[PDB]
């Protein structure tokens, strides 16, 4: 309503799903263990367009299964508990397609705080990001995904600003919509095809 | 008028103590505690006022000054806008009782009314602290920002009314000798960048410690030690010390800083023989001052006074967890010695100016879109905070929205719009050539 | 000077002549530290030797001893006291 009141040039029928991502890429995601409910597509559409690192909340690991499907090649999942997670992340930042961090429920480690910051330092041609004691060489088209298994998780508001939060929780009508898409495919297979 | 102001400041102070339900010591009200110090620095800031500028009728000019200064040590104490409203009513009742008869035309206290002794320095007045108009303040800050960008590292900021007011009342705490400033606000409130600017506005040299991933207590002490060598010399500009929650990697690094900021300098920072060599350098100054020399008691004391005057400690925390409250409980010096300053979220009117600044140097059909978008940018951020309040009551799940979150959102939206517009323009140009 | 400070100021002079220590209690606002800090300046630096100690909640028993050790000069034998029969005052703030 507030876009019409001002009278800013905009299309008659806007929906966030269409802008964030095309129809074809929604059909790709559907194949990579994602449900056809709009809430999950919206969520999947956000992480694509995210200018910040996306912190994901996944009870029943619905988000994690999708992330693993999308990143088919050179995806590495490193929990906070692992002792060489600092060493693995540093070697990953240099030449890693994507990175996934398990656990990290709340109280995010101080070593990740410079990485979490989207601002990077450019030294001539190369780009350098300072993590731990020794700075590590940063490469473009690096992706970082943070998954956390919790119900009503509590974060620092400084972190909620720094990093965009997104929830993959299958609740209320949100689960119903997934079962409909599933039912429709079994009932009227011909129409979906 | 002096006696009336003393009964007034008491009256306001007394009406707050009577309302124990409104204001009391609590978990989230660790600072709310109302001391002598806030009355003392209010009484201090009147003493700052030179005779020559306040000469004449002080029926109208003094009460304004007092009211402002009073307000700026009580407002910052308060977190909630409800508590603020309650205070302003007590402050008006207090003034109206002791003064008796006052004009109803112009409210004695007003949000527009600010007092600063940096505006004077720009106009070529010497040690003058008076009321400055909002439009005059704008021109001085904007000019000084260009000077800051020229010599130091370039800092971009919106410079809205509320941010500028925050610059004014930090400049004020730095102008007071011995008194330390504490800035409290949510992540991205601009306070660290507002401090660095505020410091530069006044004739002071800001020194921030740099924390590496692997840091030690002895490494911190050596950084502090270096700062005290520059203060010890007689002909020295007063060094400001900048600290943030990120800079405090462990709680051990805070212990030295509080003993510095409380009084003088941390016990056994340097050896006794090194201290003696600093004392001898200050002895040359003491002769010029006309203070007792070769007494080795008043001189050593005078050295501690100078060090206190020339060291300013600026602390920056976020009141988001009970960790900061545990700092207050653990560290007594911090809350009582320093002057607390609380940053509220940016007003709807300020948010419009932020958007209006970032939309500049982007092409639009009639530039009426710009002026409207800037409104919608403020409306969207406000409507999230109202929805976030609804979300907190409805479900246990807590969402948080900061002014950095808002800034980063706008930059991302602008980049996406520019990319889509460029792609559309290239496609249209290709179509036109083909046609 | 206040009516309350002058009468406490007298009580301190009484309590300084004797080896009985003094303890001050009250809110943050009350202004106790300053009332003691005024007196320590007014006392003669030969008769009495004053030193302030402030606990930030990480001050271990060992760290307090290091501050006391430095304050106290080394008398003859195992006993440690100030030379020329000077009385040694150690001011403690934020005791609890
Ligand atoms: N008013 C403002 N206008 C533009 N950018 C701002 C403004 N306030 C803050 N910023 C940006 O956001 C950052 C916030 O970080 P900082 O100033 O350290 O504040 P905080 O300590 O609250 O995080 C700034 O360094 C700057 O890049
Ligand atoms: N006569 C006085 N003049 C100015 N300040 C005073 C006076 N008496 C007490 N104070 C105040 O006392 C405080 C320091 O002593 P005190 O209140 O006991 O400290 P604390 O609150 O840390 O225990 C300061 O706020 C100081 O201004
Ligand atoms: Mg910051
Ligand atoms: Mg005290």
């Amino acid at each position: 309503p507030d876009i019409i009141e001002k009278g800013i040039p905009i299309t008659e029928g806007i929906e966030p799903l269409k802008i964030l991502t095309t129809e074809a890429i929604k059909s790709k995601w559907k194949n990579e263990g994602l449900p056809a409910d709009p809430m999950s597509l919206e969520n999947a559409a956000i992480i694509t367009a995210c200018a910040r690192w996306p912190l994901i909340i996944d009870p029943q690991l619905q988000g994690s299964t999708w992330i693993r499907g999308k990143q088919g090649e050179n995806l590495t999942t490193i929990s906070l508990s692992q002792p060489k997670w600092l060493g693995a992340l540093t070697s990953s930042i240099s030449s890693g397609r994507a990175v996934l961090i398990e656990g990290i429920q709340q109280e995010i480690d101080a070593t990740l705080d410079p990485l979490l910051q989207r601002a990077v330092k450019k030294n001539g041609n190369q780009l350098q990001l300072e993590i731990g004691g020794d700075p590590i060489d940063y490469d473009p088209n690096f992706k970082l995904f943070l998954m956390t298994k919790l119900i009503n998780p509590h974060f620092r508001p400084e972190i909620a600003a720094q990093c965009t939060i997104i929830n993959f929780i299958v609740t209320e009508s949100g689960l119903e919509e997934q079962f409909i898409a599933m039912v429709v495919n079994i009932e009227k297979n011909e129409l979906e095809m | 008028m002096a006696f009336k102001l003393v009964e007034a400041t008491y009256f306001t102070f007394d009406k707050i103590l009577k309302n124990t339900t409104a204001f009391a010591p609590s978990a989230k009200r660790f600072h709310y505690q109302f001391n002598f110090r806030e009355l003392a620095r209010v009484c201090e800031g009147i003493c700052r006022t030179t005779p020559g500028q306040y000469s004449g009728g002080d029926q109208g000019k003094l009460v304004r000054l007092w009211a402002h200064e009073m307000k700026r040590t009580f407002e910052d104490r308060f977190i909630a806008n409800e508590h603020v409203e309650f205070f302003r009513r007590y402050l008006t009742e207090a003034i109206s009782k002791c003064i008796g008869e006052f004009p109803e035309t112009e409210n004695p206290i007003a949000e527009p009314l600010i007092f600063t002794g940096f505006v004077a320095a720009h106009q070529g007045l010497d040690q003058q602290y008076t009321q400055c108009t909002i439009p005059v303040l704008k021109r001085v800050l904007d000019d000084k920002l260009e000077e800051y960008n020229e010599v130091k590292a370039q800092m971009n900021l919106v410079l809205f009314q509320q941010a500028m007011e925050h610059v004014s009342r930090i400049c004020r705490i730095l102008d007071m000798p011995g008194n330390n400033a504490l800035l409290v606000g949510v992540g991205g409130s601009g306070k660290q960048s507002l401090c660095r600017l505020s410091t530069f506005i006044n004739g002071f040299e800001i020194d921030q410690l740099v924390v590496t991933a692997s840091f030690t207590i002895n490494d911190l002490r050596n950084n502090l030690q270096e700062i005290y060598k520059k203060i010890a010399k007689p002909n020295s500009i007063a060094r400001v010390f900048m600290i943030t929650d990120s800079q405090i990697k462990e709680e051990q690094f805070l212990i030295p800083i509080n003993d510095m900021l409380n009084s003088g300098w941390i016990f056994d920072l340097f050896p006794k023989e090194d201290m003696d060599s600093l004392v001898s350098g200050v002895r040359n100054e003491a002769k010029g001052e006309g203070v007792d020399v070769n007494n080795l008691t008043a001189l050593t004391s005078y050295f501690l006074d100078k060090i206190r005057k020339n060291l300013k400690v600026v602390l920056c925390f976020s009141p988001v967890g009970d960790t900061m409250r545990i700092r207050s409980r653990k560290f007594p010096g911090i809350i009582n010695n320093t002057s607390i300053d609380w940053f509220h979220p940016w007003p709807h009117e300020a948010l419009i100016d932020v958007a209006f600044r970032f939309l500049e140097e982007i092409e639009f059909p009639t530039e009426e879109i710009r002026q409207s978008i800037s409104l919608n940018m403020a409306k969207v951020h406000s409507s999230i905070d109202t929805a976030n309040e609804k979300f907190l009551k409805l479900e246990r799940r807590y969402n948080y929205t900061t002014p950095k979150s808002f800034l980063e959102l706008i930059d991302f939206y602008k980049k996406l719009l520019t990319e889509k517009r460029e792609t559309i323009q290239r496609q249209i140009q290709r179509y036109e050539m083909g046609l | 000077a206040t009516i309350h400070t002058t009468r406490l100021r007298y009580m301190i002079d009484i309590h300084l002549q004797r080896r009985k220590p003094i303890l001050f209690i009250g809110s943050a606002g009350t202004g106790k530290t300053a009332v003691v800090r005024d007196y320590l300046n007014s006392t003669r630096p030969e008769q009495v030797s004053h030193k302030t100690i402030n606990f930030s909640s990480f001050t271990d028993s060992l760290a307090l001893q290091k501050n006391i050790e430095s304050m106290v000069e080394k008398k003859n034998g195992r006993n440690y006291g100030s030379a020329t029969n000077k009385v040694l005052i150690c001011f403690i703030d934020d005791f609890n």
